[PDB]
């Protein structure tokens, strides 16, 4: 398959052979069934132990001790390969294959909202409402559509809330909006990068339209991981007592964290984000190989429904 | 930060840089510049630099040193900028 | 804003916030904002922390084999971008018709400089009567069989200027058994990386191309502008090198296949290429930016593409 | 040992002593060389430019650095050192 | 071989093998084979090391007041030295024929060079007449109250030609009253410094003069020579800075005693003068050691003294 | 009086008075009675209270941390005094005054090397050589008749050393080079306690004062020879501390090894520590004793070895 180097050492090669140097002793690696490198954490590479590597062929990406995407050595040397970036491309303008997707991505995410409202004992039964979708032909109705259903969503989970923290309407004009709105960001900053992880090009998107200046499928992958990830640690935090308020001030247009309280949510999302049912980060990448899976057409598209 | 500006322009050009860079920099010999900038009048002079001289034709060169550098001077020293 | 061509072996890094090189010897040279590209022509190490930063930074590494024959690129995240653009890129290669347009433009534009090029210096240029052959052509393969037959003919008649040591019999791929077939296979490496990173400036997506199939990690699009930019750049060089006298054969040295070029071969067609790629038309490296700009300006409906002939 | 000679020379005499600096140093511009010497060549240099150059009218500088100082050039760059 | 002025308040320090100022705010410069001479207008610490490495190498700090005025010098140790020329130099002075001669020679050296700086100033030149008050006198006392007068004259014959601002009533050495007192005064204490240093790189002992009586504290030889060099350099450098209009009220400040310069003059006086000594004749420092080395020349008996008095 | 610093501290002036700050604290300097400021330790020293001491006339003599000459601060006043390197000259020039303190440097020398030799037993009678420098016209005289007197010294000092370390004729020998090291050494020393006072060190009568060199300490070094260098040259033979084994020969004559100089300089360091008022002032004092004669208040009196 793929291998995955979290310790900092130095990839090298000596007297024709690939080798790491970790801190501490080298090691061989034997890279012959290996078509694929993930490199996070400090590891340091040589010009020498490059040009071994893409003379094989292999592709080596490259990132941070956490998820954020620094770079990817492409080599010269390629195998056949196909486009997947023509492929997501070939969908979006098929009006009749984007509609599917898109009306996949907010069936899961009104999924998992629900199957989370039931982990909460809250009533939740949005069958009468999904239907919306399936009827519904251009997207800006499946939109307005899972608009209605966010502020249903929202409106029904303040009812487990302290009022102190309650979600009023969308946004930061609160203590609680602004918190899960931070998460939400940070979600999208892990959501680039276990998307860049695969050689899928976020900026071709279907439930929102793929235009200038942002990554348009970490978009459309939140509204299913969303609920799974950010909407639960704003609810463990407030229900567990762990935030109040000597975290939170307020701007002059809106509230937001103190430096004390990012790195708390930090700490807890970072804490959420390692958490096994496997690693709740992975699911992010599943979740995009169950789009790769569809784009080329092995398997259709299923959003994630959360059973934990 | 210290830079030293060499430059190359033509003729009835001259002048203007002549004048321009010298109400900002210290004058050594003949079309050379240098003295103690802050990272804002740097971006002063090579901007309105680049407006007063005509580019494809001329050329200037601008060194960014950390700080004074030492130097060896021959001919006539037309300004002895070596003291404090 | 320059880019770096290191031959020395040394080590890439970053102590305080800057990158330093350094070669076995020893210094630390190098202020970054005013790079654009590094290219890799030697044994050089680096370090995650300065390969961290030029991702940072959007700066890519291009790296290059001993023979000087493109290994690969780093290509960093993608900072500017668009994929409004991108679906119009892959409609019009989808689209035969409106690919079959830029695909053919693009030899359309390349052998038009050719002819405009050995006609500079002096030589009978007709390459008229082979544009019809293509017009004609609706398949990708056949105007590919036509730029296969263009690309070996004009080598064929700008023989007829140079002296024997530098004959071009045939372009003889990686490797090359006679001279000046380094020259101009390594001559245009550099430029297929220039163009990688001249393409990475613009929102266009790389791997989206008409006049030739890419792949996950090829470029196609540079390969496809590198048809117009060949001539332009790499003839050009590759001719006023020749010429005047600036490389002989202790330049060039031998090996099984008999391609490589001796570091100071390497460096003086680095030198003379980094000193034409910028004199002025108010800049050459630009056109490589503009060129690209130009199908912006065809893939969205502003105006239609028109390559680049000579100023 | 890193160095940037600028001079002033000016007619009828300079094109020997470009011819000099042109074996030993780089050139960037019009009227600038730098390149890397040893503590015996640096000499060499200076005694060169002493008998070929005549003072009293012409002047020479040269800045004394410790590595290859980063620069900003404007205008036509008529040769890059920066790509090493 | 530069000279060094520093007015920023730093210190000095070594750093295994050269010289270093770090100014209060954070760098450091000075190459070591780059000067003979030091001189410290500012608040500057020296160290032990600092010291000794100047000593090692032999430069001179030639230290100065809050004015610019000249205050110390430090004289480190002789590199080159010679007693048989001591003893001549001190053959001349105990002989008191033999002196007359270096003494009168000084003098119709230094205030000739005033008669030749009046004419390329365009103003009445008639010092012909006053040479014989001194020609025969016997003491040096008379030489010296003589060109006390004839000073006397040279300024005052000199305030014609400049603005009526700039104006020499009297030189009232320390403290200057009046503007163009503080300029010359100063001058002529860089002069002093210079003189100093252009001195100990000869084998004269500076200590031993004739114009003026010695000291073993003090260089008299400085002050007997620099009546030859103080019209050539200051005077000039001073004329042409008040003439060219480089130099004005905005500079000159008035303290509670006298008047003085502001670092801005201050700066720029110091600059004109290096500026200015540095010039082609060999180059004008040259000048004032070679003037030292006809000394030598009479010494030892190669050649009779005689100035150089003119303008080439 | 005359104030000596051997601390390493920092001179300054803090508000309008000198302050020493050596390592942990400040004390005041009183200079109002001193003339002359010594420095033999590593003292920083500031340009403003540099200016106090320049505003005062006082002279700063710098030394190395042991025994070598620097420099010399002279401020522009410097409290009045006549000249000192006048009468210098003005001795040498005046046949007599030469020709006395010639007599005097040789016949002073001669008597510490007979005190020298009878201090080991050995017998003298070196005086009988004196009388021809009584009445001794020349220097030529005076200098070529002390050749005599100083290889009898020799001839008559080889009676009680071994033979390995032999001073047959005069650095090309065993022990030529171990002693004449030491008069290198004591040369170095004797040009910086000459430099101490105002004495100008290149002026000299028994040595004639040829251009370069210090010809002070060359005439001195004949009273001093006898007491410093010869005699550890001699007790480092005697007790042993010197053998063949520390010595290096080289191409043209013989040397020291790299381990023999330093044995020698640690036991010559320590002579000027082992105080007889120390043994190393009596070169201040002697180079005193001709400035109270070179102005004519007391007359020249060589100094004779009691020990």
């Amino acid at each position: 398959k793929s291998l995955t180097i979290f310790s900092d050492g130095t990839l090298l090669r000596r007297e024709n052979t690939l080798y790491f140097e970790n801190v501490n002793g080298r090691k061989p690696l034997a890279i012959e069934g290996i078509y694929d490198i993930y490199i996070y954490g400090h590891v340091n590479i040589t010009s020498q132990a490059l040009h071994y590597i893409a003379q094989k062929g292999i592709l080596i990406h490259f990132f941070n001790h956490y998820g954020y995407y620094d770079g990817t050595f492409y080599p010269r040397e390629t195998l056949l390969s196909g486009d997947l970036i023509i492929k997501q491309a070939e969908h979006y303008l098929d009006k009749n294959k984007r509609l599917f997707l898109a009306k996949s991505f907010v069936v899961g995410g009104a999924k998992n909202m629900e199957k989370n409202l039931k982990n909460w004992g809250i009533s939740s039964d949005f069958s009468n409402h999904l239907k919306e979708l399936q009827g519904a032909k251009k997207v800006t109705e499946i939109m307005n559509v899972e608009g209605r259903i966010r502020q249903e969503y929202y409106a029904r989970w303040d009812e487990s809330l302290p009022g102190e923290f309650r979600i009023g309407k969308r946004t930061p004009k609160n203590e609680m909006n602004a918190l899960i709105s931070f998460l939400n960001s940070r979600l999208y900053a892990t959501m680039i990068s276990e998307i860049y992880n695969t050689q899928l090009a976020p900026t071709i998107s279907y439930l929102h339209e793929p235009s200038e200046r942002r990554f348009s499928l970490a978009l459309d992958l939140s509204e299913i991981f969303k609920p799974i990830i950010a909407d639960r640690i704003a609810n463990r935090l407030v229900k567990k007592g762990i935030i109040k308020k000597d975290h939170f001030r307020e701007d002059l247009n809106g509230v937001l964290l103190t430096d004390e309280g990012m790195k708390i949510v930090t700490k807890a999302y970072n804490q959420e984000l390692e958490k096994t049912v496997v690693t709740r980060r992975r699911l992010i990448r599943l979740e995009a190989y169950k789009i790769i899976k569809h784009l080329v057409g092995v398997e259709e598209y299923s959003p994630l429904v959360a059973w934990f | 930060m210290y830079i030293v500006v060499v430059y190359d322009v033509g003729v009835e050009r001259v002048n203007k840089v002549k004048k321009f860079l010298r109400m900002h920099l210290n004058w050594v010999q003949n079309s050379v510049f240098e003295g103690e900038v802050t990272l804002a009048e740097f971006e002063r002079i090579k901007e309105g630099l680049k407006k007063i001289i005509d580019e494809n034709s001329d050329s200037v060169i601008i060194y960014k040193l950390r700080s004074m550098p030492p130097r060896e001077t021959l001919g006539i020293e037309k300004n002895p900028i070596e003291e404090i």
